[PDB]
C-alpha cells in the first residue's frame, strides 16, 4: 500500500503504477470530461 | 432541430438493436467485449 | 452534457474512448507525410532482399521543407558570454585539429618506414608503394601533405614518395615533425589568454537571466499590469462562483 | 477563498462518485497551505494512514509501511488502471516462478 | 565485459568545414577520457570493419551511394546538379573522406548489431554513429547514411520487435520514414516541435498501414528541465515497454538536449540526460547505445564518458584525470554539466495532455477490435 | 468575342490552378486519352450529324487549325512555372513524339478558354471568328458531358528531387 | 478564312516572347476567396485584414473579459492565450485537444475549434450568390455546409432572501455529501489501497477472472499467434 500513493514515476524497471490524465487548471486535479460526463447520483 | 431529434432517434434505436450481444466462439481475439468466458476454455485444459 | 449523451445513447466510457480520436480531423498518414507516385516507388536498391523489401517503407515520404513549415528559421539568440565561450572552443579546435592530423600522419609514415626498413636491403633499395601508400584512410595523409608543403609542391612530393619511398620517408618525417613542434610551441604560448577568457566568461554563460530578467521584471513591477490583474481576477471569480464571490478576496497574502 | 472550498467539495464528490480512487483523494492536497484542516481531518480519516506534520514543513502521509513523502510537483492526476497492475503481477509471478 | 565499445582511431580526424557545428573530434575526446579513466579494461574494444556499398544500399539507393563514393571537393563543381538533387552541399558539406567517415560510422553500428545477435555482448556502444536525419535518397542535417536503420535491419534477423528511442532535440525523421509502415520497429522520439529544423514530428504522425500506432512523437516546448523531462519520459517508455514489448532497444543518446548547446534549446543536465539511459538499462534488454547530435564538445565529451561508465557499471570519479584535452574543460575541471535558468515553458497541463494522448494511442493497439 | 464555359469546367480549372500552384501536385504526362484522340472523337461525332459539304469543309479545316495550333502552342503559353521542369523532362524522354500525342484535355481546355484574348489581337473576319467560337463552345459541352472518360481523377505529388530541381 | 485565322495565330505566337499561363479574369474573380498572387500563384484572400503575436491578453477593446473558454481561467495560470479571429472566444494553447506547441503566426487568421467549417467538405461559392431562403420545413438536402444563419417581465425584486436561501441550501447539500463520504472511509481504504495485492493472488494462484483473461488476450495479441495451441496460463513468454 505504500507504493500506490504518489506513483506517477514508474520505479525503475516496472510497468506503470497509475494512469495519468489532464487537469485543466482546476486546483482539484479531478475536474475533467470525467467530471462533466459522469452520473452524480418534452425532454 | 426537429430533424436532428428524429435523425438521432432512429440511429439510437439501431445502436440499441445491435447492443444485444450473445455469441459463442473459441479462438478468435475480437474485442474487449461483453461475452468473453471463451478465453476460459482454451486456457483451462492445460492449467 | 449528460442530457446530450443520453440523447445520443453514448455511455461515458465510450465517450472517453472516442474523444481523442474523433475531435481533431487530421489525415490518417499524419500531417507531415504524403504518398508518392507509382513511378519512383521502385527505385533501385541493389543490396536489399525480400526480407528488407517487406519491412522498409517506399510509399509515404516525409515533408523536409515543402509544407508551410520549411525548417528551423528562428536561430536562438545567445548571450555574449556564450558567444565568447563558443569562439574560445573554436580556436582550440583549430589548433588541436591541425596538430593531431599532422601527428597522425607522422605516426603512419613512421610505421610504413619501420616496415620497409625491417625489410632487407635489396628490397629496401628496389621497393615501391601504391598510390595512397596502402593506408586504409588516405584522405588525412593527402590533406596533411598538401597543407604542410603547398598547393604546388604537393604533387611533386607525392610522386616522390610514391616512386622512391625508402629514401624520401626520413625527409618528410623530419619536416612534419618540425612543423608540428612549431605549432605546439605557439599553442603553449597562446594558452593563458584562453584560460583568462574562459574564467571571466564561464559563470555568466549559465546565468542567462542576468540578461533576460530586467525586461521581464519591469512588467511585474509596473502598475498598469497590477490593476489589470486585479480586475481580471474579479471577473474570473464572478464567472466561477456566482452566488459567492460577493464575500471573496482577490488576494490573500500570508505574513508569518 | 472560494477556490479551495470548491476544490475540496469537488474532490469529495469525486470520491463519492468513484472517480478518484482513495489514493487520489488522500493526495490532491496540493491545497495544503494550512495545517489545521489536516489536523482536523485526522480524526475522520482512518487507514493507519493519518497525515503526519513535522516542523507543514513536511507533510508525509502514513500507511501500514513507513509512509511516502509528498512530491514537489503537484499530485499529478493519478487515476487507477487495472490492466497495468495485472501485467505487473504477471511479470512478477513469472520472474519468481523462474 | 558485456559492453562492447566500438572506436576507430581515425574517426576524430575528419573535418566538416570552416566553422561547422558537427566535429568528429568529440569521439576522440571521449576515448581519451575513457583510456585515462581506465575503463579500457572493463570495456571490450573492437576496431570496426568498414561498411561496403552493398551494406549501405540496404537502406539507401544505388545512385545516391554511388554519388557519395564518387564525389570529391574538387569535382564538386562538375557534380553540381546531382548535389542539389541529393541535398549535399549547403548544410551537409562535401569534405575530405566523406565516404570513409560514413563507412566507419555504419560499420560501427552493424558490428554492434552483430555483437548483440551473436550474444558476445548485451550492451554495444558506438558514438561515431547515430546519424538519424539521413533519408532513403538524400542527405539531411549533417547526416549521410542511416546507420541506425542498418543496425535495426541487422537486429531484425534474430529479434522479433525492436524499439528505437531518440532523445536528441530534433525529430528522428529518417528512421521514422524508414519504419513508418511496419509493426516490427517502434520509433519513440522526444523532440522540440514548432519553428525548428526537421519540421516533422506532430503528435498525430502515428504511422499508416500495419504500422498504425507504432510511431510515437513527444513534442515539447522551449526550456525543458530534468524533472519535466523525467515526468514525460518515464511514463511513456514504461507504457511502450508494456504494450509493445521489445526484445532489443536502440538508444540515440544525442546530447544537443543538454544546456548550453549551439543549436539546442533545452535545459537538461548530466543527471537529467543520464536518468534516461538508466531507466532504459533497467529492463535487461539487449541495447545499442549510439551517439548522435551534440555540438558543444566539452559537455558532449563529459556526458558521454559518464554514460559509458554508467553502462559498464563503474561509477567514475568526480575530478577529471590527466588527459591530453584538459584545458578544454572549464575553470572547475569536473565531470558534470550544470543547467542554466532559461525559464521553462512546458506547463504540467501540456505535458499531461500529450502523455494521455500517447497512452491512448498505445492502448488502442490491444483494445479496439480488429 | 465571349465564350460560355460551364460552371463545372470553371470549378475544375480553378481547382487545377490551386493544385498545381500551391499544393505542389502535377499531372501524369502520358495520357490514356490523347489530345489527338479527343479531337478525332469530337470531329467524328460532329461530322456524323453535319448537314452540307460546305459545313463539312469548314469544320474539317477548323479541326486541323486546332490540332496544329495546339502542337505549336503548348510549350509557350499553356504551362505554369511549376511544370516547365516536367516539360523538359518529357521532351528529353520522348524527343520524337509530339505534344499533340503527349498531353491531354486538361491543357486543351486551357487553350480553349484562353482563345478569346488571342482572337482579341487577331482580327480576321467575323464569320470565321463566330464559326470557330461556336465550335469551341460545342467542344466544351462535349467534354463536360463525357467528363468520366476524358479527365484525370487524382493528381500526383511531385517528388522531393523534382521540387529541389524546380525551386521556383 | 479560318485558315487565315490559323495563319495569324501562328504568326502572333512565333513573333512574341513566351509567358506563363493565367486563366482569364472572369474565371479568376468568379469565386469568393480566390485571388491571384505576385507571380501568378493562387492564394486564398482570407488573411488578417488589419495589417510577432502578443502572448498575454488581459483586457479587450470592448471591455469584455479575457477568460479561456474551456477552463474559464485568465491567461495567468498559463503564460499565453489565443484570440479567435472569427468569434469572440479565447483559448489557452494548452486547452485545445492536440495542444499547440507554439502560437500560430500573426499573419494568418486562427480559427477556434468551435466552428463547423472544420468538418465540412470545402466548397466554393460564386461571387454573385443571392442567399436563398428555403421554405421546405423538413427534409432539405443541403450538402451540410451551405446553410447560412437560420434567420427567423422587468420584476424589480430587490431582495437577498433567495440568495440567503440558496447559500444555506448549498451548505446543506455539502454537509450531507461530506457525511456520507466520511462514513464510507475505512472501506474506501481497504478496497482501494489493498487492491494491488489481490491481483497478485489471482495471478499467482491462477484463478480465471475476466481481467486475467483479458491480460492473456493482450499477451497473445503481442506475440501474434496464428493457429497453434495456446501454451498455458503461465507460459506465454513475453516474460
Ligand atoms: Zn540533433
Ligand atoms: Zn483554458
Ligand atoms: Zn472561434
Amino acid at each position: 500500500p505504500s507504493s500506490i500513493f504518489f506513483g506517477s514515476k514508474p520505479p525503475l524497471g516496472s510497468f506503470p503504477l497509475r494512469g495519468i490524465q489532464s487537469s485543466q487548471f482546476t486546483l482539484s486535479n479531478i475536474s475533467d470530461l470525467l467530471s462533466q460526463s459522469r452520473p452524480d447520483n418534452n425532454e | 432541430i426537429k430533424d436532428f431529434l428524429y435523425a438521432i432517434g432512429i440511429e439510437a434505436k439501431k445502436f440499441n438493436n445491435e447492443r444485444k450481444k450473445r455469441e459463442l466462439e473459441v479462438i478468435p481475439p475480437d474485442v474487449k467485449s461483453a461475452l468473453l468466458p471463451a478465453r476460459t476454455h482454451p486456457n483451462l485444459p492445460i492449467a | 452534457w449528460r442530457s446530450f449523451l443520453s440523447l445520443t445513447s453514448l455511455s461515458p466510457e465510450e465517450f472517453l474512448s472516442v474523444y481523442n480520436s474523433a475531435c481533431s480531423d487530421f489525415p490518417e498518414c499524419g500531417p507531415s507525410y504524403r504518398l508518392l507516385p507509382v513511378e519512383e516507388r521502385n527505385i533501385s536498391c541493389s543490396g536489399r532482399d525480400d526480407f528488407a523489401w517487406g519491412i522498409l517503407n517506399d510509399d509515404w515520404v516525409s515533408h523536409p521543407t515543402w509544407a508551410s513549415e520549411e525548417s528551423g528559421f528562428i536561430v536562438q539568440r545567445k548571450t555574449p558570454y556564450e558567444e565568447a565561450m563558443t569562439k574560445l572552443e573554436e580556436e582550440r579546435y583549430e589548433f588541436d585539429r591541425h596538430i593531431e592530423a599532422t601527428s597522425w600522419t607522422i605516426k603512419s609514415l613512421k610505421k610504413i618506414q619501420n616496415r620497409i626498413n625491417e625489410l632487407p636491403e635489396e628490397e629496401r633499395e628496389t621497393y615501391t608503394l601504391e598510390e595512397g601508400l596502402g593506408l586504409p584512410s588516405k584522405s588525412i595523409y593527402k590533406k596533411t601533405i598538401k597543407l604542410v608543403y603547398t598547393s604546388e609542391h604537393a604533387e611533386e612530393m607525392f610522386k616522390a614518395l610514391e616512386r622512391m619511398p625508402c629514401l624520401t620517408l626520413p625527409l618528410v618525417i623530419s619536416r612534419l615533425e618540425e612543423k608540428n613542434e612549431e605549432w605546439k610551441s605557439v599553442k603553449r604560448s597562446l594558452q593563458p589568454g584562453w584560460r583568462s577568457i574562459e574564467f571571466k566568461n564561464y559563470d555568466k554563460s549559465l546565468d542567462s537571466q542576468c540578461v533576460y530578467f530586467k525586461a521581464r521584471d519591469k512588467k511585474n513591477v509596473s502598475s498598469k499590469f497590477l490593476l489589470a490583474e486585479a480586475d481580471i481576477l474579479r471577473s474570473q471569480a464572478k464567472l466561477h462562483f456566482p452566488l459567492r464571490s460577493r464575500s471573496a478576496f482577490e488576494f490573500s497574502f500570508v505574513y508569518d | 477563498r472560494p477556490y479551495v472550498y470548491s476544490a475540496f467539495m469537488d474532490v469529495v464528490k469525486a470520491l463519492h462518485n468513484e472517480i478518484v480512487d482513495f489514493p487520489g483523494f488522500i493526495e490532491r492536497i496540493s491545497v495544503i497551505l494550512r495545517d489545521y484542516p489536516d489536523l482536523l481531518e485526522y480524526l475522520n480519516i482512518f487507514l493507519p494512514s493519518s497525515y503526519k506534520y513535522l516542523l507543514a514543513n513536511f507533510t508525509l502521509q502514513f500507511t501500514t509501511p513507513s509512509g511516502p513523502v509528498s512530491t514537489p510537483s503537484t499530485y499529478v492526476a493519478t487515476y487507477n488502471d487495472l490492466p497495468c497492475t495485472y501485467h505487473r503481477a504477471i511479470g512478477f509471478v513469472s520472474r519468481v516462478r523462474r | 565485459k558485456k559492453v562492447s565499445y566500438f572506436y576507430d582511431e581515425d574517426v576524430g580526424n575528419y573535418h566538416y568545414g570552416p566553422q561547422h557545428p558537427m566535429k568528429p573530434h568529440r569521439v576522440r575526446m571521449v576515448h581519451n577520457l575513457v583510456v585515462n579513466y581506465n575503463l579500457y579494461e572493463k570495456l571490450n574494444v573492437i576496431t570496426p570493419v568498414r561498411a561496403t556499398r552493398n551494406d549501405m544500399t540496404r537502406c539507401h539507393t544505388d545512385e545516391y551511394i554511388e554519388f557519395l563514393w564518387r564525389v570529391t571537393p574538387d569535382t564538386m563543381e562538375k557534380f553540381q546538379p546531382h548535389q542539389l538533387k541529393f541535398n549535399v552541399g549547403d548544410d551537409c558539406p562535401v569534405f575530405d573522406g566523406l565516404y570513409e567517415f560514413c563507412s566507419i560510422s555504419a560499420g560501427g553500428s552493424i558490428g554492434a548489431a552483430q555483437e548483440l545477435n551473436s550474444g558476445n555482448a548485451e550492451i554495444a556502444i558506438n558514438w561515431a554513429g547515430g546519424l538519424h536525419h539521413a533519408k532513403k535518397r538524400e542527405a539531411s542535417g549533417f547526416c549521410y547514411v542511416n546507420d541506425i536503420a542498418l543496425a535495426a535491419l541487422e537486429l531484425l534477423k534474430y529479434h522479433q520487435r525492436v524499439l528505437y528511442i531518440d532523445i536528441d532535440v530534433h525529430h528522428g525523421d529518417g528512421v521514422e520514414e524508414f519504419f513508418y509502415t511496419t509493426d516490427r520497429v517502434m520509433t519513440c522520439s522526444f523532440h522540440k516541435f514548432g519553428e525548428y529544423f526537421p519540421g516533422t514530428g506532430h503528435i498525430k504522425d502515428t504511422g499508416i498501414g500495419t504500422g498504425k500506432n507504432y510511431a510515437v512523437n513527444v513534442p515539447l516546448r522551449d526550456g525543458i528541465d530534468d524533472e519535466s523531462y523525467e515526468s514525460v519520459f518515464k511514463p511513456v517508455i514504461s507504457h511502450i515497454m508494456q504494450w509493445f514489448r521489445p526484445e532489443a532497444v536502440i538508444l540515440q543518446c544525442g546530447t544537443d538536449s543538454l544546456a548550453g548547446d549551439r543549436l539546442g534549446c533545452f535545459n537538461l543536465s548530466m543527471k537529467g540526460h543520464s536518468m534516461c539511459v538508466d531507466f532504459v538499462k533497467s529492463f535487461n534488454l539487449p541495447m545499442i547505445c549510439v551517439g548522435g547530435g551534440g555540438y558543444t564538445v566539452r559537455n558532449v565529451a563529459r556526458v558521454w564518458t559518464y554514460e559509458t561508465g554508467l553502462l559498464a557499471g563503474e561509477e567514475l570519479d568526480e575530478n577529471l584525470p590527466y588527459n591530453d584535452y584538459l584545458q578544454y574543460y572549464g575553470p572547475d575541471y569536473k565531470l558534470n554539466v550544470l543547467s542554466n535558468n532559461m525559464e521553462n515553458h512546458n506547463t504540467r497541463q501540456y505535458l499531461d495532455s500529450i502523455t494521455s494522448e500517447i497512452i491512448e494511442n498505445l492502448r488502442n493497439l490491444s483494445f479496439a477490435p480488429s | 468575342h465571349k465564350i460560355s464555359v460551364p460552371d463545372v469546367l470553371k470549378l475544375w480549372l480553378v481547382d487545377d490552378w490551386e493544385n498545381i500552384t500551391k499544393n505542389q501536385q502535377l499531372i501524369a504526362i502520358p495520357r490514356n486519352p490523347t489530345v489527338r484522340a479527343a479531337i478525332a472523337a469530337f470531329r467524328e461525332s460532329k461530322i456524323s450529324h453535319l448537314n452540307n459539304e460546305i459545313d463539312v469543309d469548314v469544320f474539317e479545316q477548323a479541326m486541323a487549325g486546332l490540332v496544329i495550333y495546339f502542337n505549336k502552342c503548348l510549350g509557350n503559353m499553356l504551362l505554369y512555372r511549376f511544370e516547365r521542369q516536367q516539360y523538359l523532362e518529357i521532351r528529353q524522354q520522348y524527343p520524337d513524339t509530339e505534344m499533340c500525342d503527349l498531353y491531354g484535355v486538361e491543357h486543351l481546355i486551357r487553350l480553349f478558354v484562353s482563345l478569346p484574348e488571342l482572337i482579341d489581337r487577331t482580327n480576321m473576319d467575323s464569320q470565321s471568328i463566330e464559326c470557330l467560337l461556336n465550335y469551341i463552345e460545342e467542344f466544351l459541352k462535349y467534354l463536360v458531358l463525357h467528363k468520366d472518360e476524358y479527365f484525370i481523377k487524382e493528381y500526383q505529388n511531385a517528388p522531393p528531387n523534382y521540387r529541389s530541381l524546380v525551386g521556383v | 478564312t479560318m485558315v487565315d485565322v490559323w495563319m495569324q495565330l501562328c504568326t502572333y505566337i512565333d513573333s512574341h516572347n513566351p509567358i506563363q499561363f493565367h486563366l482569364p479574369h472572369s474565371i479568376s474573380s468568379f469565386f469568393r476567396g480566390v485571388g491571384s498572387g505576385v507571380m501568378g500563384e493562387y492564394i486564398e484572400t482570407d488573411v488578417l485584414k488589419h495589417l510577432e503575436r502578443d502572448p498575454l491578453l488581459l483586457k479587450s477593446k470592448s471591455g469584455t473579459p479575457i477568460l479561456c473558454f474551456r477552463c474559464h481561467k485568465s491567461a495567468l495560470v498559463s503564460q499565453s492565450i489565443l484570440a479567435c479571429d472569427y468569434c469572440n472566444s479565447y483559448w489557452h494553447p494548452d486547452c485545445l485537444n492536440p495542444p499547440l506547441a507554439t502560437l500560430p503566426s500573426n499573419l494568418r487568421k486562427w480559427k477556434c475549434p468551435n466552428h463547423s467549417d472544420h468538418v465540412t467538405p470545402r466548397y466554393r461559392l460564386p461571387e454573385k450568390a443571392k442567399v436563398i431562403r428555403v421554405g421546405l420545413p423538413r427534409g432539405f438536402k443541403n450538402k451540410g455546409n451551405i446553410v447560412i444563419d437560420e434567420n427567423e417581465k422587468p420584476f424589480k425584486l430587490n431582495f437577498l432572501e433567495q440568495i440567503r436561501d440558496n447559500v444555506i441550501n448549498l451548505r446543506k447539500m455539502v454537509e450531507q455529501d461530506e457525511q456520507l463520504c466520511i462514513e464510507t472511509f475505512s472501506k474506501f481504504d481497504f478496497y482501494a489501497t489493498r487492491d494491488c495485492e489481490l491481483p497478485l493472488r489471482i495471478l499467482c494462484d491462477v484463478a480465471n477472472d475476466n481481467l486475467e483473461n483479458d491480460d492473456y488476450v493482450l499477451a497473445l495479441r503481442d506475440l501474434l499467434r496464428i493457429s497453434k495451441w495456446d501454451p498455458n496460463q503461465p507460459v506465454p513468454a513475453p516474460f
